[PDB]
RNA sequence: GCUCAACGGAUAAAAGGUACUCCGGGGAUAACAGGCUGAUACCGCCCAAGAGUUCAUAUCGACGGCGGUGUUUGGCACCUCGAUGUCGGCUCAUCACAUCCUGGGGCUGAAGUAGGUCCCAAGGGUAUGGCUGUUCGCCAUUUAAAGUGGUACGCGAGCUGG
RNA sequence: CCUCCUAAAGAGUAACGGAGGAGCACGAAGGUUGGCUAAUCCUGGUCGGACAUCAGGAGGUUAGUGCAAUGGCAUAAGCCA
RNA sequence: AGCCAGGAUGUUGGCUUAGAAGCAGCCAUCAUUUAAAGAAAGCGUAAUAGCUCACUGGUCGAGUCGGCCUGCGCGGAAGAU
RNA sequence: CCGACUUACCAACCCGAUGCAAACUGCGAAUACCGGAGAAUGUUAUCACGGGAGACACACGGCGGGUGCUAACGUCCGUC
RNA sequence: GCGGGGUGGAGCAGCCUGGUAGCUCGUCGGGCUCAUAACCCGAAGGUCGUCGGUUCAAAUCCGGCCCCCGCAACCA
RNA sequence: UAAGGAGGUAUUAAAUGUGGGAAUUC
RNA sequence: CUUACCACUUUGUGAUUCAUGACUGGGGUGAAGUCGUAACAAGGUAACCGUAGGGGAACCUGCGGUUGGAUCACCUCCUUA
RNA sequence: AGGGCUACACACGUGCUACAAUGGCGCAUACAAAGAGAAGCGACCUCGCGAGAGCAAGCGGACCUCAUAAAGUGCGUCGUAGUCCGGAUUGGAGUCUGCAACUCGACUCCAUGAAGUCGGAAUCGCUAGUAAUCGUGGAUCAGAAUGCCACGGUGAAUACGU
RNA sequence: GGCCGCAAGGUUAAAACUCAAAUGAAUUGACGGGGGCCCGCACAAGCGGUGGAGCAUGUGGUUUAAUUCGAUGCAACGCGAAGAACCUUACCUGGUCUUGACAUCCACGGAAGUUUUCAGAGAUGAGAAUGUGCCUUCGGGAACCGUGAGACAGGUGCUGCAU
RNA sequence: CCCGCAGAAGAAGCACCGGCUAACUCCGUGCCAGCAGCCGCGGUAAUACGGAGGGUGCAAGCGUUAAUCGGAAUUACUGGGC
């Protein structure tokens, strides 16, 4: 069961992205559920809610 | 599993040394998530980037619905940021990899039951 | 003046091998088989928490309890050490029933087919091969079925000798 | 070698039975005379506290015996001179 | 004992449940109609239903009930010439 | 610094009630053992000294026990 | 059956002979460096497997229990 | 001043640096 | 009818080629890993070539060879013109 | 409007003050430069231990005010101690500005009296009126400098050499 | 694979796959634990410090409702700030407004004002007195207060890697 | 093959536009989606992706793929080098 979890885990690497935090942009974008902040500060303190409530919401 | 206490995993990835910073800021961040959302969090292990950043780290995140929470946090996060483990300060993207299991309940010891074997003796 | 402590102290002074072996003895004493026993082993039964959608008892049955057999591993050391040859195979068997098939029945969570479980029943029947010295076992392919045992774990003044 | 049980109210009594010790110590830890009495707890009290020393109370040998256990020990066999 | 009647009401007591009506439970478990009728003892229904039954009346007309002590028996109880 | 409440709860000493013990005893027999006296009975049955031994593998049964499985035609004691 | 062990995060001492825990690495803080390592200067961290006993006092002595090691396990 | 010969000089230490860089050009 | 030749067909033993095979050798590749730092400067022991030995690895060492290696300043003393 | 920007296990940079006797304290007494001033500088005098208060000159200033420079010098004391060194912290009582000093102002008085006895590895500035040390003024500014900018007093050591 | 060798190996000699380069000489720089010559508180020669203490101040980190935002090798860290009790302030909590605190335009009203009252923490809301002027073809108009629209205002919001 | 009839009536698409290579802007996008013969393009201001407008080249065809030669003097006999 690991194993089959270890090959299922995606690559560390391009491509496999689910959440884009550019901070020379300024923008940070959840591609699963398209929610989008500008307060990149805010969320590397832990404001992860908005991210978060969004995916379950969408389950 | 959701109501369960939860273990997040995070690793380094593509960036290298700056992969390895940005997992450091991915674990100071998942850590003050679990603090404001009051749940209490402990290092069991951890692999810290010779150079800076933390290579691997593995918390147990204890709480109501911890596992509900962030079960929903498991990928890659992707950083683009001017990386300041670059002379020329170019724009370089680093990857990390967060993943969030279950706290698996311990099984319960079953002794053989007799009738379940056959005993040869010769 | 002795840890002569193996402490009524063999000598001041001493370890091993023998499957190359040998003598006198012992069934006073072990290895096989018999005997006593039955812890263990195998087979039953008692109570009934529970499993079984409901329902303890169709089928199972926890925590505990009571027996039977001799039937494994044992305990003992009664017989045999002026000798009771031993594993498996082969040939030939004979008995028990705790029945594998065929026969008869009860209940079924038995529609039929096919089963499960218990009771009665021992007349007859109850594989050939691959591997291994094998017993056992696994495997291949059959069969109505490929029973479980006792018989010095039957049988070398019948054979074999791995 | 010593102590207890097994050992069946005299002695003794076995097992590869159940439990422990001895192979010393002391010129005082011996003799005698005189004297004295413990453990433990409670209350109060500088440092001082769970536990030092001091005072009182309760208690009555539950202490102690140079070293195991048993039997003894207040007339003390215990403690001091 | 049989045997004949009966064997009601609020009310399916509510909850939790998928449903729960006496009869999965949880959970209260009362009063009313009275001769008596259990918020049910069992069977039974997916649930009801249904079948009983406890209770009680009426005909028949002498025993009937189930514990205690004790004697003797029965099952449990299968082996190899 | 004080401290306040409450208890899924757990509880020393003490008090009341109930058991247990080879290595527990504020109790305690029957027997057995030692000693004294007396009768009857017994071929002195007693003791001492000397001559000659044998035997020191026991078995089962009863009772009291250790061990074992409150197994053994088991094993080890005591006694007949 | 007979021997050993179990001590900062790791590997080893300290036990014997009771009074006391050491070494090396590792960790942490400050330096050096553009930065990391190396290097330098400082710190911290074990109530000693687990219970029990003995002792005025136990890492130490004794006894269980747990884990780990060795050996032995024969004639048969 | 030039040429030739000889002798002395001297650092022990010093590993590493991931992955996104040209408008200035008729 | 018979003999000769001979097709199909049969047997034995080789060759070659294709596919396949537990396992195994190296090769190439990679937007990050681990161990070093071998080369490029005299790359911090010049490098490289043939050969041999050794070593986690780049490599090291010996023997011979090549230049497709950097530097060659400065002080003192003596002699000659 | 109230709160925060002032938080506080901790780490670093830059500062001030010290650890004393080449000094602390008390008394007395010399010598500057530069600058600010009208919702300003504010004399004098009086009151207060003091910060300050009341009254009130002068000055848009080489005129008046801020505004005695301090180190120094003379005398006396302390006599080497955590001190008559240090002045952190804290208690009480006040002043001023400002609507308003709780969070969170400065200053004064009385009490208190911490660390600190010259600082590891390491590291900084300076070549002359410099370093060191001693005072003074300014902006910002209602109030709020150990910071900054500027001004004077005293006033060194050393540089062989690459 | 062949041939040669005792061996080590020699010799002969491919392919698949992969890349868009690999390479030679020279040029300008940069670099060297290459050379030479100079210089600088760079050493050397000194003097006084920092790192230890207390306090001040900035930072980081942590904390917080917020601890506003920036600077962050030398060349950030008594830096922007030549001076945060309120204001500042950009932050937080709460209370409030929506052509609006700050402008222009249009319409409509009202001199400007001044004084009060009440309620509210204040913003503000409600009310009451008091002036009603100045240019002025009694057309007025506009210094100034409001009200109603909508073009607009407004942002110390992001990008110093567009300037 | 010729004559007559009717009405513009029945008849235009494909590729491409960063350079090579003729033809450029806006919007979407944001190292994603995608493009790509080579060089390359896309990571939030894309003439290179996709749509649109405009344009260029061909045309009842236009592109892509496959194949040969050319360019390739890149096997050089013509006609190369060490
Ligand atoms: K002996
Ligand atoms: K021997
Ligand atoms: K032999
Ligand atoms: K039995
Ligand atoms: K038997
Ligand atoms: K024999
Ligand atoms: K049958
Ligand atoms: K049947
Ligand atoms: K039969
Ligand atoms: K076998
Ligand atoms: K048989
Ligand atoms: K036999
Ligand atoms: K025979
Ligand atoms: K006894
Ligand atoms: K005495
Ligand atoms: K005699
Ligand atoms: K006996
Ligand atoms: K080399
Ligand atoms: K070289
Ligand atoms: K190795
Ligand atoms: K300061
Ligand atoms: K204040
Ligand atoms: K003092
Ligand atoms: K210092
Ligand atoms: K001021
Ligand atoms: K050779
Ligand atoms: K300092
Ligand atoms: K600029
Ligand atoms: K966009
Ligand atoms: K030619
Ligand atoms: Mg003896
Ligand atoms: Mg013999
Ligand atoms: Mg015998
Ligand atoms: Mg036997
Ligand atoms: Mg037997
Ligand atoms: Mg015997
Ligand atoms: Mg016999
Ligand atoms: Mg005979
Ligand atoms: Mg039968
Ligand atoms: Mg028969
Ligand atoms: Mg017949
Ligand atoms: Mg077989
Ligand atoms: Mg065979
Ligand atoms: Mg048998
Ligand atoms: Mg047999
Ligand atoms: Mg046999
Ligand atoms: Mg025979
Ligand atoms: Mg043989
Ligand atoms: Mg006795
Ligand atoms: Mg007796
Ligand atoms: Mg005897
Ligand atoms: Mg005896
Ligand atoms: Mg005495
Ligand atoms: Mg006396
Ligand atoms: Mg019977
Ligand atoms: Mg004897
Ligand atoms: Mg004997
Ligand atoms: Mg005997
Ligand atoms: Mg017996
Ligand atoms: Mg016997
Ligand atoms: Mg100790
Ligand atoms: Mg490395
Ligand atoms: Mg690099
Ligand atoms: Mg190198
Ligand atoms: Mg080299
Ligand atoms: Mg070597
Ligand atoms: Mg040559
Ligand atoms: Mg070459
Ligand atoms: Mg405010
Ligand atoms: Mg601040
Ligand atoms: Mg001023
Ligand atoms: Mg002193
Ligand atoms: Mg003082
Ligand atoms: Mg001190
Ligand atoms: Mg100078
Ligand atoms: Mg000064
Ligand atoms: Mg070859
Ligand atoms: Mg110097
Ligand atoms: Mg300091
Ligand atoms: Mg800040
Ligand atoms: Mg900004
Ligand atoms: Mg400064
Ligand atoms: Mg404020
Ligand atoms: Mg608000
Ligand atoms: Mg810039
Ligand atoms: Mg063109
Ligand atoms: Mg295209
Ligand atoms: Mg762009
Ligand atoms: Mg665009
Ligand atoms: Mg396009
Ligand atoms: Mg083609
Ligand atoms: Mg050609
Ligand atoms: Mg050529």
């Amino acid at each position: 069961e690991k194993q089959a979890m270890e090959d299922n885990k995606s690559d560390i690497g391009w491509g496999s992205q689910i959440r884009s935090y550019v901070l020379d942009d300024s923008r940070i974008k959840d591609l699963r559920t398209g929610v989008e902040t500008r307060n990149t500060q805010a969320v590397l303190d832990g404001s992860l809610d908005q991210f978060i409530e969004a995916s379950l919401k969408a389950g | 599993y959701d109501s369960a206490d939860c273990y997040l995993d995070i690793q380094a990835g593509s960036g290298g040394t700056e992969a390895q910073d940005w997992a450091s800021m991915l674990e100071r961040m998942y850590l003050r998530w679990a603090e404001s959302r009051g749940f209490k969090t402990e290092i069991i292990k951890e692999s810290e980037g010779e150079v800076a950043g933390i290579k691997s780290v593995t918390i147990k995140i204890s709480g109501d619905y911890a596992y509900g929470w962030l079960r929903t946090e498991t990928g890659v996060h992707r950083l683009v940021r001017k990386s300041p483990f670059d002379s020329g300060g170019r724009r370089h993207t680093s990857f990390s990899s967060a993943f969030v299991y279950p706290e698996v309940d311990d099984d319960i010891d079953i002794e053989i039951n007799p009738a379940d074997l056959r005993i040869d003796v010769y």
